[PDB]
């Protein structure tokens, strides 16, 4: 192949084009579930004021 | 309020005179990133309600 | 594509004054043909598919 910044050929590797190939924003698709009260699954609720 | 990036051009591209059967010249452009950030400017001033 | 030609005028025609009964007198012209020929200017850019 040709190094980056090859005096004939233009590459996307080569330093000009640096910054404009900004990649796609996605979705967190590694995101655990928020987690809830465990008390309040076991424990009675009572009327409160 | 993201502010701007500009292409600015530097590259020599080149061109030449050819005859029939002479095989042609290959030439490159070359760029550079510059970029512009907004900034604010702001001041207060107070008076009596009356 | 095939070119021109132009045919330069070179020649001094000239006229004189005369009287009623007078030889009106004789001249002729001049020109010599310039030709023009187009040439080929060309230049060649290269770049990856991606």
């Amino acid at each position: 192949g040709f190094s980056a910044d090859h005096s004939q050929i233009a590459q996307t590797k080569d330093t000009m084009f640096t910054g404009y190939l900004d990649p796609v924003q996605a979705k967190d698709y590694f995101a655990e579930a928020e987690k809830t009260s465990i008390v309040q699954r076991v424990a009675q609720k009572i009327p409160m004021g | 309020a993201t502010g701007i990036v500009i292409p600015h051009w530097t590259g020599d591209v080149s061109a030449q005179w050819i005859g029939e059967g002479d095989m042609k010249p290959i030439t490159k452009g070359n760029m550079t990133k510059r970029d512009v950030h907004p900034a604010k400017i702001a001041t207060i001033f107070v008076a009596s309600a009356e």
